[PDB]
DNA sequence: CAAGCTTGCACAATCCCTGCTGGACAATTCTGAGTGATGGCAGCTCCCACCTTTCCTTCTTCCTTCACTTAGACTACATTTATTCAGCATCTGTATTGTTGGAGTAAGTTCCATGTTAATACTCACCACTG
DNA sequence: CAGTGGTGAGTATTAACATGGAACTTACTCCAACAATACAGATGCTGAATAAATGTAGTCTAAGTGAAGGAAGAAGGAAAGGTGGGAGCTGCCATCACTCAGAATTGTCCAGCAGGGATTGTGCAAGCTTG
């Protein structure tokens, strides 16, 4: 039958998501996780729905910004995947360590 | 029971007076809120630190201008003084 | 026998509003009678400026109404307004449509 | 973990977004913690001002406080 | 002899990382400071301890940005430091806006 | 007049050094000017514009202290 | 009869200064009358922090005088105050000596 | 002539009191003169912020409490925090 | 150059959602004493630009010599594309505590102005850490 | 072998403390509307596990080239001075612009009602892609 050559729906995608503008991750699973986080620092904490709906639009900038700069730092070394290691220069250069 | 304070009503107006038939969204109305609540906070704020660093006790329409200056970028800045200059001039020739 | 300061200025936002926000926001203890109105002719003078941007940007996309998505393209492709806005996010607005000419096909 | 619940599609959706068109399989491990991390600074200061609003329930506002305390203004939900 | 080349490269590195004094020259410095500052407002007047300022910011940004210059070299895998890796650690740190 | 060549080529090493660099392109003293010539060109922007503000000719360390605390660079030694 | 606000606070800090200063800086109307003890305490605790890292470094260069290196091998050889001042730079403070692996012969 | 004013004679008795045997220059007494009024401009303005938001008009030892814990780090949070609570525990029981 | 899987492009019909009016009321505006912050002027120091002079610490070429970047070869890992099947997100729905606002009272608390000392900045003189 | 730069008495300044007298911020209930957990069920996108192929990343080897390192000749910068001198910093003197303080009055903002914009699906156009 149809098997796109390796890369093409890559490509597909991105100018999908590029042109989409919702949300990317799961609500609930994410409101999970800002639960369990929140857990940490006091019990018994209510969150307001606009609450978990702003953390999830400032984690999901935040990704997408820190995977730019992943990239980059990905073609920089003549490459075309990330690494661990382009997410790691990445947070490096930008300060988000310490 | 309690009142809000929002800019929506002003940006609607000045979207009409630049766009009179093209509409805005609620969350892009919110957005504009709080656009204009940030300039209005970082203009305001460096006023201030202006005024403390000359140890005057007054924001007056320079170190407004000042500010304006000092946050936004070249043709930004520069439109931004003159609009505001003339804005005070119009207000200081009609009482 | 009362014109509004907003309309004395020519101006589309509130003179007398912006003043008080001024006064509360304790900025100094004395506030001069230029300052509100310069302010809110800088403020009306930028609200405008990105609302025309995110206009054409929805009479772009066959739209009469401008959402977030419209906002976050006159901003990011705008070079003083995305400087002014570099650490700035949008809800609901998505990024630019961009891909590295490396990862094309040749 | 929840931490879990960012499944391996989210994360890649993620890279879409950003311009990524190929990815690691030892991205998603690496992505997960750096994405906690940032988490728990957030939850960590808006819990800190829900706490001095005398409050329980953690308002869109502190969220926003929070990242605008962490240079992360964000625009929309309200002020 | 000859050293072979990359122990005097170190041995540099040591002593200017130990040392804390303002690897430009003052003078020259100043007089760029000068020129720049006069294509912004004509004939400003300095202070010593401006200029010193200046020197001081000037010289710890760019040995800030060399840091992370020689962070991307060695992340493409090389020693020699090249204009695309301070332009990629511009990029990423932030500073084309 | 193009005073930016004062920059010399030993001083840009000497930078580098001090940054951890083994080796160095030639490239690099033409780039490392334009970057540092825009640094410059904010700091400088910013302190005139404080000292025209407060009416004098002279620009202090204060200017300078402010001006750098508005990039982000805050610096500690000369007052402020 | 009259005592300082920080000898009867246990403090080293002016509490007097501290209090007209928060009410002359302008950050509100009203200044309450422990803010500016709990303020010069936090004050002094944070000096006394980095005067006891920057003595340590100084006695383990066998000089007797803090110098503005010192201080900056105090700040950025810790894991706290290397965050609170990551953004602060030291005037004559020099960097720390650190040569990366690869580098190395 | 006039009188400048700073932290020089507080940063040297605090000095003396973590190491008797340690003087300090000038030029790093201009530098932890910086540094402190760094912090307390932070903290005050943290303190500012923070009663601006929850409608309040003082800065009480609470403001500057969540400011000592918003600005600082873990470690440091802690500490800071109980030298705040343990002097204006001394001043209260003193008055 | 034919055949595929994906997307853009055009209609039908809703749904909801941004207009749109309109009473209520807080907040602006007018006006007038009251007053203190701020221009305006003189005068003074003082540090700032300009100039002269050696004395060398740096800079600049220049060769040359080697280590390092780069281009091509080439394998296997490793990511990708499609598939199929549970399975967990989702979308209303409904009750339920609980929690946040909003009023009304009441008093600690802070401002405020005054009088007075005691802490500081600064000024002369003086030796000990730092080259 | 050295000395410029941290430190003792005295002293004028001033501002912090003491102290007593008013507004006023908020704390402290008390109550009463949203509204965020909490299940709970139908449904149905979607992610997770897997096989196949293929196409990148990593390792290698070899030219080539370009950067560092040392050698000598200039060479400007700096370090010490003097010295004019324009500007910042003070203090006095108005004086006029900002602040209360109290009535009118109206701009705006929740709360209810409606036309229309995106929207969601249903089907052509087409269209790049893979062979």
């Amino acid at each position: 039958p149809h098997r796109y050559r390796p890369g093409t729906v890559a490509l597909r995608e991105i100018r999908r998501y590029q042109k989409s503008t919702e949300l990317l991750i799961r609500k609930l699973p994410f409101q999970r996780l800002v639960r369990e986080i929140a857990q940490d620092f006091k019990t018994d904490l209510r969150f307001q729905s606009s609450a978990v709906m702003a953390l999830q639009e400032a984690c999901e900038a935040y990704l997408v910004g820190l995977f730019e700069d992943t990239n980059l730092c990905a073609i920089h070394a003549k490459r075309v995947t990330i690494m661990p290691k382009d997410i790691q220069l990445a947070r490096r250069i930008r300060g988000e360590r310490a | 029971r309690s009142r809000k304070e929002s800019y929506s009503i002003y940006v609607y107006k000045v979207l009409k007076q630049v766009h009179p038939d093209t509409g805005i969204s609620s969350k892009a109305m919110g957005i504009m809120n709080s656009f204009v609540n940030d300039i209005f906070e970082r203009i305001a704020g460096e006023a201030s630190r202006l005024a403390h660093y000359n140890k005057r006790s007054t924001i007056t329409s320079r170190e407004i201008q000042t500010a304006v200056r000092l946050l936004l970028p070249g043709e930004l800045a520069k439109h931004a003084v003159s609009e505001g200059t003339k804005a005070v001039t119009k207000y200081t020739s009609a009482k | 026998k009362a014109k509004t300061r907003s309309s004395r200025a020519g101006l589309q936002f509130p003179v007398g509003r912006v003043h008080r926000l001024l006064r509360k926001g304790n900025y100094s203890e004395r506030v001069g009678a230029g300052a509100p109105v310069y302010l809110a002719a800088v403020l009306e003078y930028l609200t405008a400026e990105i609302l025309e941007l995110a206009g054409n940007a929805a009479r772009d996309n066959k739209k009469t109404r401008i959402i977030p998505r419209h906002l976050q393209l006159a901003i990011r492709n705008d070079e003083e307004l995305n400087k002014l806005l570099g650490r700035v996010t949008i809800a609901q607005g998505g990024v630019l449509p961009n891909i590295q000419a490396v990862l094309l096909p040749k | 973990d929840n931490i879990q619940g960012i499944t391996k599609p989210a994360i890649r959706r993620l890279a879409r977004r950003g311009g990524v068109k190929r990815i690691s399989g030892l991205i998603y491990e690496e992505t997960r913690g750096v994405l906690k991390v940032f988490l728990e600074n957030v939850i960590r200061d808006a819990v800190t001002y829900t706490e001095h609003a005398k409050r329980k329930t953690v308002t869109a506002m502190d969220v926003v406080y929070a990242l605008k305390r962490q240079g992360r203004t964000l625009y929309g939900f309200g002020g």
